[PDB]
Formats: C-alpha cells, sequence, structure tokens
RNA sequence: UAAAUAGUACCUGAAAUCGUUAAGAUGGAACGGAUUAAGAGAGAAAACAAGUAAAGAGGGGAAUAUUCUCUUCUUUAUUAAAAGAAACAUCAGUGAUUAAUUUAAUUUCAAUAAAGCAAUCCCCUGAAAUUGUUUUCACUUUCUCCCCGCACUAAUGUGGGGAAAACUGGCUUUAUUUCUUCAAUUAUUUUUUUUGCUGAGGAAUUUUAAAAUUAUUUGAAUUUUUCUUCUUAUAAUUUAAGUUGUUUCUAUACAGUACUUUCUUAACCCACUCGUCUUGAAAC
RNA sequence: UUGGAUAAGGUGCCUAAAUAUUCGCUCAUGAGAUCCCAUAAAAGGUGUUGGUUCAUAUGAACUAGCCCUGAAAAUGGAUGGCGCUAAAGCGGAUUACCGAUACCAAGCCAUAAAAAGAAGAAAAAAUUUUUUUUUAGAAUCUUUUUAUGAGUAGAAAAUCGUGGGGU
RNA sequence: UUUUUGUUUGCUAAUGUAAAAGAGAAAUUAUAUAUGUACCGGUACAUAAAUAAUCCUAUCAC
C-alpha cells in the first residue's frame, strides 16, 4: 500500500483510539475524575492528613535512630583517636 | 508629523553562522529595544521587510522590498533569526529592516 | 540552488565545469572526472568545483519535460507528426536544424492544424 | 455543526471544492475530498464595540471601531467616517491591533449600542466583494491621469453594491456622531493616528 | 501496541519476540544536550556513559 | 547601535574592554567617535605597560623599517590600533567598520557640544579592584614620545570653563522652565491635570 | 562575378597571439566554489483569456460544375475559465516557546486566634557519665534592668561582670486554610499561549474496513454523567483515508523598468599547482 | 535538499554563542591561559592562601595551592592576534546558548531487496446538448514499499561520442 | 545666488547612497563618595545616589 502521513499516535485522537481500544474509556475516566469539585477536597484535606500522624511518628523515629547511630559512630571514632593520641 | 512608523527597527547582522562557515538560509537580526531571549520571543511570528533603494526604476519606482519572517530567537541577547523569500545579499549587512506589527 | 517552477524541481543549475578549466585554455569546461592522486576536487576539498553525482538526478515524473510541461520531439518531416496526433497535449514539436524553409512552413502548418506547439516556430523567416 | 474530539467543539462550516487534478490512471477528479472545514476562531480581545488600529492599508495607523464579525473570518470596521474619515471597511484580524477600550463602555453610547447592532446586522462579505462588471468597466478605461482617477472614482460610486454600504456608513455615523463628539478627549483619540515613538517598546506596552 | 508495551515494561513471556519484532529506535539528539559523552555518569565530574538507572527516563524524554 | 553616531568619552575606561565594545559596534555598523583618548586607563602598572610598549617598539622589519609595524604614539592612535586588532580589517567590510571609527585627544570643535556617552562595562571604577595597579594612557604615551600631554591638559581646562558657563546657563533656564510649568499646571483643565499627576508628569 | 571579407598567400577559415570600439573592475597576483544583489543582453515554447457574432483573405472534405461542412490567418466587440505568486484561515506531520493540571509517594511547611508548658529552657543541636537502656550541663532574644569603663563604640551606642520574663524562639490543645501557606522531587494523568518549517500522493473493484465525532435509537454497566463507557440500528462528517478554501495581484499584456534566462561586476564565507613516484607533495 | 536538535569544542572582539551566574585562588620590573602540542629540573622564598603536629595568642616545625628565583641566542614576533587583572588567568559549580557532510522528521535521485501485476468512465466549464483534458498494460516492463549511498590500486555494469559497413 | 520640470560618430539633458522614518538629548568629577551655593583648600548649607528605569519632542486638519 502507498505510504501516507504517519499520524501522531499520541495526539491524533482517532488513530490513538484505533491503536488502543481502551484509551477512550481511560481518558474519559481521568477527565471525569479531574472534574471533581474543589469543595469535597477542601473539606476532606484535614481528614486525610490527620490519619497520617502515626506514620509521621514512626517516620521521625527512623530518622532519629539513624542520626543517633551516626553520632554514636562519630563519638566512637573520636574516642579511638583520643586513645591513639596517648 | 506625517509618515507614521508602526514598525520596530532592526539591523541585519551576518548570516546564521559558525566560525568559517555560513548558512545563508537564516539572517541574524538585531531588534532595537530587545536584549533578552524572553523579549526576542515576543517578535516571533512577525513579518520583516528589508526595504532598499535602487539606482534605476523597476516598476516605476526606485524602491523594492525583500520579505521575510521572524522564525526563532538566537542566542541569549535578543538576536533573532529571520527567513526571507530570497537570501538577503551580504552587501546589506548592517542595514535597516522593519519588524512589522503584523500579523 | 534548487529552482521550482510548478511541479518541476531542477535540483541544480549552473552545470558542472571541469577542474582547472578556468585557468587553462587547453582544458575545456566539459566535465571530466579528476582521476589524479592528490587532486583536491577528487578528494572533495572544501570550496572547489564539486563533482556531479546521482543525487542531483531529477524527479522521474518530471524528468525530460520542458518548461511548457511537455516532452520535446524533433521532427524533420510532415510525416513524423502522426504519432503526435495522439499525443498533442504532452508533446511539443521542434523542427530539425537542417530542414529547409519550404518544409519548415509545411511542418508549422501541420502542427498548428494538429494543435501541437512548436518550439522553434519562427526560425528562418 | 461541529465536532468535539477531546472536548474542543471546533465548529464546522461548509467548504467548496474547486481545485481539479488528474487521476492516476484514467480520469480527472476534484482534489479536495472534504465538505466541511473548521471555523476561524478569532481572537478573544475582538468584540463589537472595541477600537482598533489599522496596520497595512492606506488608512494605516488610523483608529476605527469594530462593527461585525463577517462570518468569513474578516471583520467589518468603521472608524466613523463622519468623525475620522475611515470608511466602512472589511479588514483582516491579524492586520489590526485591538485596544482594550470599548466604545460601549461609555454611558452615553451604551444606550445606542442596540441601534448600532441593528444597523450593523445587515452587512455581509458580498457587499465588499468587487463586482465583475464594474471591474471590467474600470479596466476598460485604462486603454489624462486625473481623468482616469476621476472616472475610476465615478464607477466605484455608481456601483450599486457600494451604495448600500455607503448608506449603512451614513446611518451608523449619524447615530454615533454626537455621543462621540461630546467626549472631547476620546473624539481626538479617534481622530488621531497611532504612531510608534522611539520611547515605547512594543514588547512592553499593552495594545 | 498495548500488549507490546506490557510485554516490554514487564519482562513477560513474549519479550524476545516483541523486542526482535521492534525495529531499533532512532532517537533524536538530546534537547538540552549531553554533559560529556567522554566521562561516566558515576564520575563526580559531569559525564554520561554507564548505567543511569531511573535517570534514563529524562534523557529519553529529551531524546524522543 | 541605532543612532547616527555615538560619541564616547573615553576617560576612565579600560583600553581592551573599550576597544572590544567599540569594535563590535562598528562591525554592527554604528559610527562612533572616541574623545579624550588620553585619559584611557590600562590595568597593570605604568612601568609594566611601558615595558610592553618598549617590546612593541623593538619590533620592526630589519630589512626596511619603513615597511615595519608603524608604532604610533598618540593615545588616540593607540586606541585606533587596538580596535583594528580587534577587527577583520583585511576584508572590505572590516575596513568599512574600521573607517567608521574616529578617535581624538581632548574634545574638538563639534564633539564638545554634543552628548558624550559612557560604557559601564569598561569603566575602571567597575572593573578593577581598588588595590590593583593601573596606568594612564596619556602618561604612557608621553613616556613613549608623544609630548603633547600638557597642551591637551590646558585645552581641557579651557573647555571645562566654557562647559561650566554653559551648564550654569542651562540650569537657570531649566529652573525658569520648571517654575513656568508649575504656574501653568493650574491653568489647564482639572481632568488633564489629574492625568498628568497620575502618570507622574 | 551569384559572390571579391572568392583578387592569385585566392574553398572553409578554429585556437594560441594581436588591433578597434563599447561596458566594467583595479591598495603587494589572478582565476575559482557556494549564496544573493545590482546592472546589461537576449526571451514567450506554461509564464491569462478557450469559445461566440460580423467582415476580408484563403485552403480542404463530403454531398449530384452546384450545396453543406471543417478549418488557418487579419480586424472589430464579446465573454469566460485556468495558472502562478502572496496574504489569511483550516487540517495533518515535525519542532520551538508559556501557562498550567488529576491522583499518589516522599519526616515538608507556614500561618490565623484562644488557652497552656519549659527559662540556658524548649523542636533541635552540642559536650560528658558485651548492643541497647538511662542521667548531667549548655544551648535564646531583648528596642529590659544593675555595677564597673561610666561615652570608653563600627553604631542611633559600646567592652567586661551579674540579674529579669518569655515580646521573640520552641513545644502542648481546639477551630480554620481565600489573612497567609499548601513547597520540592518522583510516579501517574489532563490541558494551554504565541509561533517556524513541510503538503509526498491523487487509490477502475480496500482513501475500504474499522477509528473518532455529530444527530437520532436499543440494552447494559458505572467511576453517577452537558466529552462516562460498552453495543442495536440509521444517516452523516473528519479528528479517519499525506492541504484545502477565500480574496487579491500578475492582468483585463503580447515582451517593458515586470517575469524567465545568460553574462559582467561586486559583497559575506571558503578556496595552495596540476600530473607523478611516494608512508608522506602546495612543496625549497 | 528543507527544517529541528546536538557531538567535539566554545560563548570579550576577531568569531556564531555569557563582558552569564556562583565560590575560592593569583599581581608576575619577562603572570597565565584547550589532550596530541610544540621543553623545563634539582634547589630555594619572612609573597600570599589554606591545613597538620608540638610548646602559655603567642613561638616553632612541617605540609601543598597560586606566585616568585633558579630561567641565556642569534632578521622583528607571537596563549593564533588584539588584548585581558571586580579576568577575557587558575580550580570548581549552576544554567542558558552557539556549534557538523554525524543524529531526527519530510521530499527527491540512484543501488539493493521486497509486495504485486499478461480492462472500466472520471472531472470541470457552458447550455437535457456541446466543449476541455485524460480513459494506462512496453516483464532488464509497470505500480507501490523499506533500507542504504566515502573510496586510491583494482574489477564490473549501464550509458555518451568518432571513422567505416549492412539494413 | 533662488523657482519649475526632470535624470523612465563612442557620447553631448541628466542619479548616487555601508545605511532617515523623532537616527532627539554639550557639566564636571569621585568610585571607601561627589556636585552647586555662600563665606574665609577649609567651614556651613542644599542637591544626588536603579544614575536615559529619565527628560524633551510629536497628530488639535480646512
Amino acid at each position: 500500500k502507498k505510504r501516507l502521513q504517519n499520524k501522531n499516535s499520541l495526539t491524533n485522537f482517532a488513530v490513538r483510539c484505533r491503536l488502543n481500544p481502551a484509551y477512550k474509556l481511560l481518558r474519559s475516566l481521568a477527565v471525569l475524575r479531574m472534574r471533581k469539585s474543589i469543595l469535597e477536597k477542601s473539606k476532606n484535606k484535614k481528614e486525610k492528613r490527620v490519619q497520617k500522624q502515626i506514620q509521621k511518628k514512626e517516620l521521625q523515629k527512623i530518622n532519629h535512630d539513624y542520626y543517633k547511630g551516626v553520632a554514636k559512630a562519630v563519638k566512637k571514632k573520636k574516642k579511638r583517636e583520643e586513645k591513639k593520641a596517648k | 508629523l506625517q509618515a507614521v512608523r508602526l514598525y520596530e527597527k532592526g539591523v541585519i547582522l551576518g548570516y546564521k553562522r559558525s566560525q568559517r562557515n555560513q548558512d545563508p538560509n537564516f539572517t541574524l537580526i538585531s531588534i532595537k529595544n530587545v536584549n533578552t531571549k524572553k523579549h526576542a520571543q515576543f517578535y516571533v511570528g512577525k513579518r520583516v521587510a528589508y526595504v532598499y533603494r535602487t539606482t534605476k526604476h523597476h516598476d516605476g519606482v526606485k524602491i523594492k522590498c525583500i520579505w521575510g519572517k521572524v522564525c526563532r530567537t538566537h542566542g541569549n541577547s535578543g538576536v533573532i533569526r529571520a527567513k526571507f523569500k530570497t537570501h538577503i545579499p551580504p552587501k546589506a549587512f548592517g542595514d535597516r529592516v522593519r519588524i512589522l506589527m503584523y500579523p | 540552488a534548487v529552482k521550482k517552477v510548478g511541479k518541476i524541481i531542477k535540483k541544480r543549475t549552473k552545470k558542472f565545469t571541469r577542474f582547472q578549466s578556468n585557468r587553462f585554455m587547453r582544458v575545456k569546461p566539459a566535465w571530466r572526472k579528476p582521476r589524479g592522486i592528490d587532486c583536491r576536487v577528487r578528494r572533495r576539498y572544501k570550496g572547489t568545483n564539486l563533482m556531479p553525482s546521482i543525487g542531483y538526478g531529477s524527479n522521474k515524473k518530471t524528468k525530460f519535460l520542458l518548461p511548457n510541461n511537455k516532452y520535446k520531439y524533433v521532427v524533420k518531416n510532415v510525416k513524423e507528426m502522426e504519432p503526435l496526433i495522439m499525443n498533442h497535449t504532452k508533446y511539443c514539436v521542434q523542427i530539425a536544424h537542417n530542414v529547409s524553409s519550404k518544409k519548415r512552413k509545411q511542418i508549422i502548418e501541420r502542427a498548428k492544424q494538429m494543435n501541437v506547439s512548436v518550439i522553434n516556430a519562427k526560425a528562418r523567416l | 455543526k461541529h465536532y468535539n474530539v477531546k472536548g474542543k467543539k471546533k465548529v464546522l462550516v461548509p467548504v467548496n471544492a474547486k481545485k481539479t487534478i488528474n487521476k492516476k490512471y484514467f480520469g480527472r477528479k476534484v482534489a479536495s475530498k472534504k465538505k466541511y472545514v473548521v471555523q476561524r476562531k478569532l481572537r478573544k480581545s475582538i468584540e463589537v464595540g472595541k477600537v482598533a488600529i489599522i496596520l497595512t492599508g492606506k488608512h494605516m495607523g488610523k483608529r476605527c471601531i469594530i462593527t461585525k464579525i463577517l462570518n468569513s473570518g474578516l471583520l467589518a470596521v468603521v472608524g466613523p467616517y463622519e468623525i475620522n474619515g475611515v470608511p466602512l471597511k472589511r479588514v483582516d484580524s491579524r492586520y489590526l491591533v485591538v485596544t482594550s477600550t470599548n466604545i460601549f463602555n461609555f454611558e452615553n453610547i451604551a444606550k445606542l449600542k442596540d441601534d448600532f447592532l441593528n444597523y450593523a446586522q445587515d452587512i455581509d462579505d458580498d457587499s465588499f466583494i468587487k463586482t465583475l462588471e464594474i471591474k471590467k468597466k474600470q479596466k476598460k478605461l485604462l486603454k489624462f491621469m486625473n481623468n482616469v482617477i476621476d472616472k475610476i472614482k465615478e464607477i466605484r460610486k455608481e456601483d450599486p453594491k457600494v451604495q448600500k454600504l455607503e448608506g449603512i456608513q451614513k446611518d451608523i455615523g449619524s447615530l454615533l456622531k454626537p455621543e462621540i463628539l461630546k467626549n472631547k478627549v476620546f473624539a481626538h483619540y479617534l481622530k488621531s493616528k497611532f504612531t510608534l515613538r522611539n520611547d515605547m517598546v512594543l514588547h512592553k506596552m499593552k495594545f | 501496541i498495548e500488549d507490546m508495551v506490557y510485554q516490554l515494561y514487564t519482562c513477560g513471556p513474549v519479550f524476545k519476540k516483541v523486542n526482535n519484532f521492534l525495529w531499533a529506535f532512532k532517537l533524536k539528539p538530546p534537547r538540552k544536550g549531553f554533559k560529556a559523552k567522554r566521562h561516566a555518569f558515576n564520575e563526580p565530574r559531569p559525564g554520561d556513559w554507564g548505567n543511569r538507572e531511573a535517570h534514563i527516563n529524562e534523557l529519553i524524554n529529551r531524546m524522543i | 547601535m541605532y543612532k547616527k553616531e555615538y560619541v564616547i568619552d573615553c576617560k576612565g575606561h579600560l583600553l581592551g574592554r573599550l576597544a572590544s565594545l567599540i569594535a563590535k559596534e562598528l562591525l554592527n555598523g554604528q559610527r562612533i567617535v572616541a574623545v579624550r583618548c588620553e585619559d584611557i586607563n590600562i590595568s597593570g602598572s605604568l612601568y609594566r605597560n611601558k615595558l610592553k610598549y618598549q617590546e612593541f617598539l623593538r619590533l620592526r622589519t630589519n630589512t626596511n623599517p619603513k615597511k615595519g609595524p608603524l608604532h604610533l604614539r598618540e593615545p588616540s592612535k593607540i586606541l585606533w590600533r587596538c580596535v583594528r586588532g580587534m577587527l577583520p580589517h583585511k576584508t572590505y567590510k572590516g575596513q568599512l567598520a574600521l573607517k567608521k571609527l574616529k578617535v581624538c585627544v581632548g574634545m574638538p570643535y563639534p564633539y564638545d557640544k554634543k552628548k558624550k556617552y559612557v560604557l559601564p562595562s569598561a569603566l575602571r571604577a567597575f572593573r578593577l579592584k581598588k588595590h590593583r595597579r593601573y596606568c594612564r594612557l596619556g602618561t604612557l604615551s608621553s613616556r613613549v614620545g608623544w609630548n603633547y600631554d600638557t597642551l591637551v591638559k590646558k585645552n581641557e581646562v579651557l573647555r571645562k570653563q566654557v562647559s561650566k558657563a554653559y551648564y550654569k546657563k542651562k540650569v537657570n533656564n531649566l529652573n525658569e522652565k520648571k517654575e513656568i510649568k508649575t504656574e501653568a499646571l493650574n491653568l489647564i483643565n482639572p481632568e488633564q491635570r489629574q492625568v498628568l499627576e497620575n502618570f507622574g508628569y
């Protein structure tokens, strides 16, 4: 067959849907999910964020222990150097 | 007084160029009051007229114009590249062009 | 530089000249491939007498046709227009250089009444 | 009529197909296989009452009032001839810088905005298209210069399709004359010509 | 093409066949350029060659 | 760059930076006139720059010094030669650019009565640290054999007095015009007055 | 003499070389490549007008030396059409630019106003008592106060020595996030401003089929709807199924000041003497 | 060939692109300035900039960056030149940009390979009737598709010409 | 020296632009500060310190 213009399979909607039969449904779902009104998220932001307090607690704890380990190694090396000095 | 301007003034620098090699498909143009890439991007679709005089008459007139169009910015200091219907002659380097407000 | 007239694209004008034919009278401008050993042009040095190559070839859909979008056919007789009766729209006619005035007039008359265009219509008159 | 792939609503208007090409093997055919083409989609800043600046014509630099979007992309404009000398002219959008001032943002002109719209609703592109017969008559006399120019003017005046535009011009100008004239600074603004001084930088100034 | 994308992204059972069926990608030069093709991506100085790990994505995006 | 001509007061500029800017302007086609070239500064001590010029002077075609590098002692000619060295003067366009430049010592008759511009990118005050040595081109030229420095100085002091008189007259005229403007601002219509006040006129 | 620029060196009469005239160039080579520009020569075979009516000159063919018909030139007036090019717009392909955006992940933050806690004290951080665990002091602002120098400062303050609470800074509660903040990176998605270049092809049995969109219609699903999805049928359209349209101009010309082209000059960039032997030649 | 974007390398001028941003070092009365590359050493410095280890913010000893001495050649002379010191030098860092006959998209030529092939009406312009084009079928051929293209010595194919012969 | 028309046998009418579109802009100087004024370089007082990021000039025909 005669070669024609290679349509952009990403931006040309007809050929994109031809190549991916599920793309029209996927894009429609994404668009309607984007269409959600701001009031729901405005009223639910604090409800969503407050449930992450335990994660924040363990999340601080892990980094605190990591820095404690770093400081303990630093102190041990300093003490070893002091011992080597004499 | 009379003879309204309604165009911005520019100067024809050389061609699109490297050291010891030329690409006379694009002409470097310096526009009057623009000195940055951001400001040069403002004049991108604009038409350019190289209006020059001539020793004798050609259509009853002593003046003729080479038409071109801004294509993209050049460098960081507001120089642009322009593509003309015919390559402008290197005798025109340093001459004046009109960056018109249309389109 | 290319020149484009309608569907016709002439990929290059100003026919290639033989290397060093500009400064030697015994070297004619007709193109000859420089065989040489260190010949500049053969090695494709910058800025000297580029060599012809197949890349310059014309689009074969519009290759041999004249600026009138017709192929030229050279005739020396009135009897050599019968093929053109069926090709009057894509062939133009050119009269051979060594055809006398009488035969030229006859050929022009036949071409006109065959509505076939003539390239050198006003020769020898 | 329209299509809205990816939510666009591009709007389709019928398009003719006149270019004719020869077919591959036997016949000839019309090259264009399409019947509709998407519409012009003019600039956002283009409204009826706006005042714009002409950039290309013999009226370059003059200020005019938008009149009507002419269903073909071009827009009718009237720099009211009684105040400015700019006639009822069909101009292209991109040859026209539109300012931010509306003629109908004035209190004494928002009243007659409706009459302005009623007068302007009846102009069309055919009225601006030059007729073949009058074009032929104008070109006939080309085969002294003052007489030629005057006869060209006379033929243009006697063109029956110019006269309706002249009448619309006259009535719109009569409608808009006193209200415009009673805004003295704005009247001078309209009668003035926009020039590019060497202190204004057109990538900084606002239209 | 979605099946091909799946088989390529997850090294599925039909991976050799899909990869061989696919012509070698002919990429553009990077939009913002390279750093130094001479030097490694892992060298402290700017460099390009070697395993970029997840950083190949931005380079592909500029090259595609 | 977009003027008929640019007059540059070369006082207090660094020679190389000034020459580079001038050369680019000339190549782009802008005619410039460099005045007070004797007050150009060069980084580095006066002795160091004098050593450089002696190196330049020792340079000549020993077969025939007439064909040799002409050395030129006037500071204006020194600036001209530096600009030429920053320029493709052996081509037609480069030669046109070179001829578009005019250099003077002091301020002659037409150029003392027109605006003088300054290139901040080449000012010594902005380009040299205060603790680093610099030299004066006129002094270097006098050490090299120019011997017109003092005459330029006295011409400059005379021009200074004339310019001071002109400036006093201009200041008086400006004050009178300002008072006239304030007295006339009350006679125009209030709407125009508010427009002017709003836009700072 | 047909012819003497066929005059005895006599057919034709090339190149090298030289003369005349004209035009142009000309700062220690000249020429050249590539791209244009200015001039000067030429040119209409695509670079508009097919046809129609009349009269003038002709040529043919058919019809049984007399009728119809076909046409070629010239003039008159009498109409189109098409072709190219520009501008704008549309679409598609390929870029450039500036505004964003859904949903998640990653110790984020930062505020508003009402309480409270700690005072070298707090979120932190620092120094000391087979791994964890625990303890001590030492960490802050002042446009505060006291003493000494008591004006000594860089200072519209200052150096040293002591106190103070808690504005500041930190923490603990409740309500809010449009007063203010809601960042950044990544993953996953959806758009958007202004714009450059390009338009191959032309589908008599795949430019079809489908894919998308529009308007009806059937049933279902569902993220629950003015772009929700999946089909049942119909009719269309293009986002399918590689550029189409409008308006001008050329131009109402028959060759010019326009258009095409050759040549001559410039100008920007580039360009070393060819052949040969040679590892290697512009080669002193 | 038309656009785009880059490599190497550059962005003070010559020279297209930064007198860009950000942090240090260096003053040279022969500073220094891109692999190959167009020389520099032993030994020194109370120049300045950081570090290290010892002695009640002092005295030492080291260490290594830049600078300086060591460092002399013949025509006049070369970081390529100008010149540059709030670098246009040296060591980084952050961006943007410029920059190929390389890369990407598209067109066209040829080469190679491939898919395939031994008959019917299309359009436009005038006014149902005319007009204008075409209405194809050559097998070393026709249509379409993809990839590719340096080249001495050397080889081959297809073409282009000359004297003479048959047709 | 001023106005109108034009430069559309080698000659005897005759045109060229490296750059018009508002091509607008005269104080001097110091850069770890300057400049004006008034008294005797000093004293005092003002001014200036994104300076062109400014100011000035344009359209109101008859």
